């Protein structure tokens, strides 16, 4: 557990460590707006 | 936009990041982008492995990989690696997460928002990746980086609390090493040492004086060889030997990477000091000794001689002989009889495992480390079903080694792929075919026929 | 010239029959060594005690095998992953009892056949070629390092490593089957869609290019010589076969670009082959299929079989009978 | 099997140091383009 | 919880991009 | 405090998704970049304070 | 080339959207509320988790007669009340 | 030009998906069978035939979800919806497993329309007609193990379950009764498609690096046009660099594609002879002077006599209840076990 | 013709793609199939 004042953040700590994933995703919506040129 | 299409590149989307070769600017927002995904990650899983743990469960049975790396470094822990407080693990997740705010916005920064070269505004970050010398400067200045890093751990080992030690006399706790092995003898000898089964190279280092000393021996040496890379050029011999391009020396660090990725996946395999079995679970040898353990206690109990008791094949049913004669547990497990685990060695004696210490001195703490660790094998599927294939549901268990080795075998595969193809390609795009064939001046067209 | 120089030329001549190269050298002696004692241990070897329990399996045809049966056989339980040439034996009727061919076969032939992916780069940098055709062998190079090295070493021996022979590579599937439910991971079938799909599309672009030749024949000839050795002209027409090929399924689904075509033709049998490498290589560690043992329940809790259940009764049937001497506790960890 | 080993150990030498030593003959410039 | 945390992260992505478009931004 | 913890984390929390989606459009945007520069400069220096203010009355909440 | 409209150019359109943004939600919804309202256990056959067995049947109801299959099944069903 | 060629004339139009004459057959048997094996590893159980949990609706996933074969009783009844089993009953017929011969065939039935599409296409755009005839593998393929070998055998129970785990069970049940990997035709089925595997990997990887440099990019699919008379690749240096690394390499093109055609078609060709004679239980099960041996030497151990102890135990483990109309009870001591497991 | 980039398009039924396949991942750790 996390120390219980930051156990409000907890639906947010369980999100987290994925973020990264979405960088990947997010260089294909980006060469999607400029058209993959 | 500068290089952001095909046509002025020369390389399409997909290969899009080889724009950045010569654009110094962005290729270092590049990587320092790069680098805060990687500390971002660091943090938050450590975060959310510390929100999910339950501190009386094992750390192995919670699927968590990062806080045993902590724990092995002597926080949070007490007597048989039990966690006596999770605020060093707080603190490691929490100062990590924010660091990467720290390295994304300088990422972010740099490729984005600032020069796109570095070479006009500054000659020392500025850079060619043919200027041979600026190239040993860089990695003189990282080699210094890199071993004051590793005498980091030697100062946590030494004068700032210790690490966790396995084989500490009495159980495992967390010790702090007061001499470390400075011997050369020692610390290189274990380089020397055949990578087969009883030797096991580097991964069989067993005791954390020998992992205190290579890293003074490994500070010390990457401290010698980045002053020594800062002052000086390339060797003749070496000039002639290596492509000299930034795709050639991506590859060079493709192949390093690709070795050290194969190495770690044997080291939390099989060495159970610096991947101690409290925090990464038993090893696959511990686990096969340790049912062969479970039995002949067990059986031991109901009155069994388990020195005389004959297997079916006539091998010993719970001893029989190494083929150098050294006493070890029969069954199948005759093949993990170089495993060494602290729970194991004090049955052992000169010639192997000692019938009157078997027969006397087996404590109940031994006797409940080998069922929980028979039960606790590094086997299980891919949707994290413990156990054999044939197990039915209900224990959720895979073993924090098998994910350990399992994704550093697939990433050092990939690594070395990459390897491959970025040095075939360094080589071609230096000797200046790497787009195809010449048709004017085609090499096999002036080439005599082999028949 | 001094005769250093005079053999480097040689090592690297791009006139041999035979490219030697750097590699090459490595290559040669290697796989000559490992070549010589396969062909001697299929023929004659003794029989060796593989699982380490002084039960000797026969692999060779002068004792009794065939071509099918025969096999080198794995070396023995009791030797686990240590290294044993020769010279560790007391005597050469040891080596042969304990299964040290197989060591000798399969180290040899695992450093001689990652030289042969060297020499692939060095021969396409020697002819001006580019240098992926290596990439493209590391696939089966991969799978052969996961079968004969990567998998004894996450099992702890060298005794579960793949048999050197036809018989025993299908022992060496059913056993892993039992063992990981290789069918239910999917590596493996990623890998079976590579290798069906790279069948697949080897029928589909033989069948495509086969079917756009372009007529420079009779009918009393071989269409093969309507094709010379050489010559500048593509031998079939790109655009009839795109216009088929468009219309059978439609038209954006069909390459009219060669070189991509030809790049997916490498492409998805090599990544599907890497995968099933990394599938055993995974398994090596244990990672196994996915288990759904028992997955679907009524609302009172009786296990309704899928499947997957049935599957599970054929692999307890290959592990129960399995290494049938082998096991002297209830589960088998290794 | 010491004479063995002694003979393995110096054929095995002998073979690496031909692969060493001749990748570092300068081998980059062993193309039919840039041979600088 | 998770959910609208997620759909928060997973919109400032694209939203970033979005954002960039209308702007006549350096994409 | 106990109240001023989880409103300077909240505070942090929102202020970093401010950051997140407002410094890249801020940086890729060389319109409008002047009075961009304070409002980056101003949030940066309001997220180390705040980072600072949250972690030092982490040890009066626990 | 065909003579047919680019898809690149419909699913781009405002128009396509403003009928495909009311179709694509209610072809999900009546997938949804097929299942949610149970009528594809009657359409299909296919046993709720709790009409797999009798409440002390341990035996599958396994079809054994071809051209008194429809019956057995019925039987099987009317074994389940 | 009467209504016969007025017809003609619109099933040929260029369109984006051709029709054609073998449109009529092959577009409303395709989208049945695929629509079949959809419907019912959603929907349909195989609780009455099989005694299995087959479809999402039940809990299964994708990997676990199958359409499964009719109950033994069946017999090879075509188990038509309007046939005197179900009686025009669908949702009996669901529970009889009559998706299963409506997927098969309806899906034979799209195959047929399948290859006199790919003979209509060629036909219309003047080129051989080697597409259709490279397909006959693959209906060679669904032919013998779909429709000959449970027609050999006692009812449609025994063919393939359409389901990826099903397709599982399939390999292992012809492991454990048929000895299928010691059957020559099988392993001249595995040599046609490795060797096609292999020759599209190959193939792929050396065209594209023996590639003309026709463009300045270091992306080089651009520098194909579809419209050149040129080569892309250079053959002759293809042809020399494998003649150095391997010995033996092609010098003709055509030769080349038709061996590429010719591997994994022949290869599946063969597979289908080897379970057309699984359909019979003609197996290449044994070795009869290995038998004669191990039965008389009790040390005589190959890799053959460890598979077929393999084999047994795979029968009397999965057959209760894979074979759930036998009525099977095995005793658990007559079962075949190891030591210890 | 063209009122909504495509690249909005793509991005949104890519996003509702990974919700509906995640739900999936979902359900097989609750309800039917889950083992529990
Ligand atoms: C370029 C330069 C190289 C090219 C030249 C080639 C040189 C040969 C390379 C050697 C390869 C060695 C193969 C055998 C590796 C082995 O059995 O590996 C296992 C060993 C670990 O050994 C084990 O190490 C153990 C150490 O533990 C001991 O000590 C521990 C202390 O904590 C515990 O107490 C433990 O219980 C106790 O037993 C024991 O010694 C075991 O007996 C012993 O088996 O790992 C190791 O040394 C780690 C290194 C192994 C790396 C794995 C290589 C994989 C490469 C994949 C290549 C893919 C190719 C793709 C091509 C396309
Ligand atoms: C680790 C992942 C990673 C990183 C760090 C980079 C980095 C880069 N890429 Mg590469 N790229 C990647 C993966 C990555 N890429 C992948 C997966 C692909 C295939 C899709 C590509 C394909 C690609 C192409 C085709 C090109 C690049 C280019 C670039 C450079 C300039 C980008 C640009 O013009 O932004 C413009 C876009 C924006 C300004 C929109 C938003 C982007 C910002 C950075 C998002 C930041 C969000 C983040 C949450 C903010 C936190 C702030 C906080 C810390 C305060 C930059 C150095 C370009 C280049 O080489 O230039 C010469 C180029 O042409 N990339
Ligand atoms: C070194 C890398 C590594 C390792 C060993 C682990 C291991 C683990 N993770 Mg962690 N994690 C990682 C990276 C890693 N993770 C990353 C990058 C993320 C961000 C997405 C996370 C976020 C995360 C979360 C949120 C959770 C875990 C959890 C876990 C545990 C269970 C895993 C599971 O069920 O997987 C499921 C298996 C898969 C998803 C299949 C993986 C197959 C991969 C993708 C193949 C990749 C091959 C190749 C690189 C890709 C193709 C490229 C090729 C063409 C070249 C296990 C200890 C769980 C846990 O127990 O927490 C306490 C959990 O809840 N992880
Ligand atoms: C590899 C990392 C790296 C490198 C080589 C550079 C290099 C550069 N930066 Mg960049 N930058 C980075 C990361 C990096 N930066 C990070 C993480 C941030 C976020 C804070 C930035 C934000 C930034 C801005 C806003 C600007 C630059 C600028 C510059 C240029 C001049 C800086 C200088 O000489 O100050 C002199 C250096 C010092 C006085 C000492 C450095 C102080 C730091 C804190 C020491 C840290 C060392 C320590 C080991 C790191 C701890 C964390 C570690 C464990 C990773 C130079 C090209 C300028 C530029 O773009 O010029 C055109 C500029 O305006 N940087
Ligand atoms: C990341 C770390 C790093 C990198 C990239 C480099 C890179 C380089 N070094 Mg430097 N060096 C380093 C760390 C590093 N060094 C450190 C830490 C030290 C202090 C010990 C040195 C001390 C040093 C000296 C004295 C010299 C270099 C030189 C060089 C250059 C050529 C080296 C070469 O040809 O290697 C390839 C190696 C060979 C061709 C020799 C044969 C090696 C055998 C065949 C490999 C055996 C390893 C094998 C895998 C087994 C491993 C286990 C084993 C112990 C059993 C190259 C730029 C040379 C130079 O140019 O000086 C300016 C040089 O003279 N370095
Ligand atoms: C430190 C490691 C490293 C670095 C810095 C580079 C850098 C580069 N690579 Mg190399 N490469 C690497 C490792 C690396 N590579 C490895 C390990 C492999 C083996 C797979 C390769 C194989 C490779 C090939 C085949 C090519 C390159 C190319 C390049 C250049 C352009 C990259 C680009 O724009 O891709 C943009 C990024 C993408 C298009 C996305 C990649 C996505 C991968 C395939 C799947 C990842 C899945 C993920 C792990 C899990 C799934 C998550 C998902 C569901 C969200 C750039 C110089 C290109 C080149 O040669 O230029 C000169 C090129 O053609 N690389
Ligand atoms: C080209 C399209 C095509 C083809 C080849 C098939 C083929 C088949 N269907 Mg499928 N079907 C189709 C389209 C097709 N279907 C469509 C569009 C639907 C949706 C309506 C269906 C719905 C469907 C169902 C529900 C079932 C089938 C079934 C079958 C199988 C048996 C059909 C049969 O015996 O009827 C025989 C009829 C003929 C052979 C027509 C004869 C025409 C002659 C030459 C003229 C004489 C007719 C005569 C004048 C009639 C007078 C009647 C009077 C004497 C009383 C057969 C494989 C059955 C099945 O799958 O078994 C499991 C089944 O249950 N089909
Ligand atoms: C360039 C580029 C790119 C990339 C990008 C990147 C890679 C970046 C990075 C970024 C980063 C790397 C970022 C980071 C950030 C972070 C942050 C923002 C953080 C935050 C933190 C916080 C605020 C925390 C909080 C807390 C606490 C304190 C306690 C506990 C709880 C919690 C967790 C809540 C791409 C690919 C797109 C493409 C284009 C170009
Ligand atoms: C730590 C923290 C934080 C931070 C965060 C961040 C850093 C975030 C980021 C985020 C991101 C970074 C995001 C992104 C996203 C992305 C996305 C969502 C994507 C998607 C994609 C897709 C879906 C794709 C698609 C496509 C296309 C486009 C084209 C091609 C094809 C396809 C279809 C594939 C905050 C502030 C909260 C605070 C608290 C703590
Ligand atoms: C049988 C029958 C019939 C028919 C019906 C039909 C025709 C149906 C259809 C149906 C359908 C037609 C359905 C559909 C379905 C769909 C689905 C179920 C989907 C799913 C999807 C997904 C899940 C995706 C995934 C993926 C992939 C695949 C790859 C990539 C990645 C991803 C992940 C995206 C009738 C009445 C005539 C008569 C009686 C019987
Ligand atoms: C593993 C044991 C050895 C470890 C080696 C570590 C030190 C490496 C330096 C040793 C010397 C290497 O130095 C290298 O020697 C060779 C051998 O003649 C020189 O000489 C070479 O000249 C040219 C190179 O273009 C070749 O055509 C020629 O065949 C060869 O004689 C190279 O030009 C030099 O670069
Ligand atoms: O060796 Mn060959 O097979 Ca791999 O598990 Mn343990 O050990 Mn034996 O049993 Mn199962
Ligand atoms: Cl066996
Ligand atoms: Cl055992
Ligand atoms: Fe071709
Ligand atoms: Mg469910």
């Amino acid at each position: 557990k996390l120390p219980e004042a930051y156990a409000i953040f907890d639906p947010l700590v369980d999100v987290l460590p994925v973020i990264p994933v979405l960088f990947l995703a997010l260089a294909f919506v980006w060469q999607a707006a400029v058209g993959f040129r | 936009a500068t290089n952001r299409d095909q046509e002025s590149s020369g390389f399409a989307w997909w290969a899009g990041n080889a724009r950045l070769i010569n654009l110094s600017g962005k290729l270092l927002g590049a990587h320092v982008a790069h680098a805060g995904l990687i500390v971002f990650w660091a943090g938050a899983m450590t975060l959310f492995e510390l929100a999910h743990f339950i501190p009386e469960k094992p750390m192995y049975e919670q699927g968590l990989i990062l806080i045993p790396h902590i724990a092995t470094l002597g926080w949070g822990v007490g007597p048989g690696g039990e966690v006596v407080d999770t605020f060093p693990f707080f603190v490691v997740g929490v100062v990590h997460l924010i660091s990467s705010a720290v390295l994304g916005f300088g990422g972010v920064y740099h490729a984005i928002r600032g020069p796109e070269t570095l070479e006009e505004y500054s000659s020392f970050f500025g850079y060619d990746w043919k200027d041979k010398n600026k190239m040993t400067t860089i990695l003189g200045f990282h080699l210094i980086v890199l071993g004051i890093g590793a005498l980091l751990l030697v100062a946590k080992a030494m004068f700032f609390g210790g690490l966790y030690d396995t084989w500490a006399p009495g159980g495992g706790d967390v010790r702090v090493i007061t001499n470390p092995t400075l011997d050369p003898r020692v610390i290189f000898g274990y380089l020397l040492k055949s990578p087969f089964g009883g030797e096991g190279w580097i991964v069989s280092v067993n005791n954390l004086e020998d992992v205190v000393g290579g890293h003074i021996w490994i500070g010390l040496i990457c401290i010698a060889g980045g002053i020594w890379h800062i002052l000086t050029t390339p060797f003749g011999w070496a000039r002639r030997a290596f492509i000299w391009s930034g795709e050639a020396y991506l590859s060079y660090s493709l192949g390093a990477l690709s070795m050290m990725g194969f190495i770690a996946t044997c080291f939390v395999w099989f060495n159970n000091t610096v991947y101690p079995s409290e925090f990464y679970g038993p090893t696959g040898p511990e686990a096969s000794q340790a049912q062969a353990m479970t039995f002949l206690i067990r059986d031991q109990k109901l009155g069994a001689n388990v020195g005389s008791a004959q297997g079916p094949t006539g091998l010993g049913k719970y001893l029989m002989r190494s083929p150098t004669g050294e006493i070890i547990f029969g069954g199948e497990t005759m093949r993990f009889w170089d495993f060494r685990g602290p729970w194991l060695e004090p049955l052992r004696g000169p010639n192997g495992l000692d019938l009157n210490k078997i027969k006397n001195d087996i404590q109940p703490w031994q006797e409940r480390r080998a069922a929980e660790y028979m039960t606790h094998a590094p086997l299980g599927s891919l949707n994290s079903v413990g156990g054999v294939a044939t197990e039915i549901n209900s224990v959720n268990f895979v073993s924090p080694r098998s994910w350990l080795a399992t994704s550093h075998f697939v990433l050092a595969f990939f690594f070395l792929v990459g390897h491959l193809w970025h040095a075939g390609r360094a080589r071609a795009a230096a000797a200046g075919f790497e787009k195809g064939i010449d048709r004017e001046s085609e090499p096999v067209l002036s080439m005599p026929s082999l028949d | 010239a001094n005769l250093w120089e005079r053999f480097c030329n040689w090592v690297t001549s791009t006139d041999n029959r035979l490219y030697v190269g750097w590699f090459g050298v490595i290559m040669i002696p290697t796989l000559l060594a490992a070549t010589i004692c396969f062909v001697i241990a299929f023929i004659a070897a003794p029989p060796v005690d593989i699982d380490g329990i002084r039960e000797p399996v026969s692999g060779s045809l002068l004792y009794g095998n065939n071509i099918i049966t025969g096999a080198v056989v794995p070396s023995s339980n009791a030797i686990g992953l240590h290294f044993y040439p020769i010279w560790e034996a007391a005597s050469l009727d040891e080596w042969l009892y304990n299964g040290g061919p197989y060591q000798l076969i399969i180290f040899h032939f695992l450093l001689g056949a990652s030289c042969y992916m060297g020499r692939q780069w060095e021969l396409s940098y020697r002819l001006g070629m580019r240098p992926w055709i290596c990439v493209a062998y590391s696939a089966p190079l991969a799978s052969a390092f996961a079968v004969f090295l990567i998998y004894p070493i996450g099992q702890g021996s060298f005794s579960d490593g793949m048999p050197l022979g036809i018989s025993g590579t299908f022992n060496f599937m059913i056993v892993f089957q039992a063992e990981h439910n290789i069918l239910m991971h999917p590596f493996h079938q990623l890998g079976v869609a590579g290798v069906f799909g790279g069948a697949l599309f080897c029928a589909m672009h033989g069948s495509l290019v086969t079917s756009s030749l372009i007529r420079e024949t009779t009918e009393t000839e071989s269409a093969n010589y309507g094709y010379k050795f050489g010559q500048e002209e593509e031998t079939y027409n790109i655009v009839a076969a795109h216009g088929y090929f468009g219309r059978l399924i439609f038209q954006y689904a069909s390459f009219n670009n060669s070189r991509s075509l030809h790049f997916f033709l490498a492409a998805w049998p090599v990544v599907g082959v890497w995968f099933a490498a990394l599938g055993i290589s995974t398994m090596a560690f244990n990672l196994n299929g996915f288990n759904f043992n028992h997955s679907v329940i009524d609302a009172k809790g009786n296990v309704i079989n899928t499947w997957a259940d049935i599957i599970n009764r054929a692999n307890l049937g290959m592990e129960v009978m399995h290494e049938r001497n082998a096991h002297n506790f209830p589960l088998d960890l290794a | 099997m010491e004479t063995l080993k002694i003979t393995v150990y110096i054929v095995v030498t002998f073979f690496v140091l031909l692969f060493v030593f001749g990748f570092l003959s300068g081998d980059p410039a062993r193309n039919p383009k840039r041979k600088d | 919880a998770q959910l609208t945390m997620i759909a928060m992260i997973g919109i400032a992505g694209p939203m970033i991009i979005f954002l960039l478009a209308v702007r006549r931004g350096n994409l | 405090m106990t109240i001023l913890f989880q409103l300077a984390l909240a505070a942090l929390v929102i202020l970093s998704f401010v950051m997140v989606i407002g410094v890249p459009v801020a940086y890729a945007s060389p319109q409008d970049w002047d009075r961009s520069k304070q409002l980056i400069f101003l949030g940066s220096g309001l997220w180390i304070a705040l980072v600072l203010v949250v972690g030092v009355l982490n040890f009066f909440v626990v | 080339t065909t003579g047919e409209r680019p898809f690149s150019d419909i699913i781009t359109s405002v128009r396509y959207w403003v009928i495909h943004s009311i179709t694509i939600p209610a072809l999900f919804i009546a997938g949804w509320l097929f299942v949610s309202t149970g009528l594809a256990y009657d359409v299909f056959g296919t046993p709720r988790p709790d009409s797999y067995y009798a409440q002390e049947q341990r035996s599958i109801p396994l079809v054994t007669d071809r051209f008194e299959a429809k019956q057995q099944v019925e039987t099987f069903l009317e074994q389940l009340k | 030009r009467g209504w016969f060629d007025i017809l003609d004339d619109w099933l040929k139009r260029d369109r984006f998906v051709f029709v054609g004459w073998s449109g009529i057959l092959l577009f409303p048997c395709a989208y049945l069978a695929l629509g079949g094996w959809l419907t019912g590893t959603t929907f349909v159980t195989s609780w009455y035939t099989h005694g299995l949990a087959s479809s999402y609706l039940e809990g299964c996933n994708f990997l676990t979800v199958a359409v499964s074969t009719p109950a033994n009783s069946m017999g090879h009844s075509l188990l038509l919806l309007w046939g005197p089993e179900a009686q025009g009953d669908f949702t009996r017929w669901c529970q009889l497993g009559g998706l299963w011969t409506f997927i098969a065939l309806h899906g034979a039935f799209g195959l047929i329309g399948f290859m006199l599409r790919q003979f209509e296409i060629a036909r219309l755009v003047g080129v051989r007609p080697y597409n259709a005839i490279a397909f006959s593998a693959p209906i060679a393929v669904f032919v013998s193990v779909f429709l000959i070998y449970p027609l050999g055998q006692s009812s449609w129970f025994f063919a393939p379950s359409f389901g990826v785990a099903a397709i599982f069970r399939f390999l292992l049940f012809f492991q454990g009764f048929h000895n299928w990997t010691l059957n020559p035709f099988h392993m001249m089925g595995v040599a046609g498609v490795l060797g096609g595997a292999l020759l599209c990997a190959i193939h792929g990887a050396t065209v594209e690096n023996t590639l003309f440099q026709d463009g300045e990019g270091a992306s080089t699919f651009r520098a194909f046009n579809p419209t050149q008379a040129e080569e892309t690749y250079s053959m002759v240096t293809a042809n020399r660099f494998w003649s150095q690394i391997f010995g033996i390499a092609f010098s003709n093109k055509r030769w080349l594609h038709f061996f590429m055609l010719f591997v994994p078609v022949t290869g599946l060709w063969m597979s289908a002879i080897g379970v057309v004679g699984l359909a019979l239980n003609l197996r290449s099960y044994d070795f009869i002077s290995q038998e004669i041996r191990a039965a008389e030497d009790p040390e005589f151990e190959t890799f053959y006599t460890k598979n077929l102890l393999l084999n047994e135990g795979i029968r009397a483990w999965m057959a209760p209840q894979d074979q759930p109309h036998e009525n099977f009870v095995f005793p658990e001591e007559v079962l075949p076990r190891g030591n210890a497991l | 013709g063209g009122r909504i980039p495509l690249w909005i398009v793509a991005t949104v039924a890519g996003m509702g793609v990974i919700v509906i396949v995640g739900l999936f991942f979902y359900g097989a750790y609750a309800g039917l199939g889950s083992s529990l």
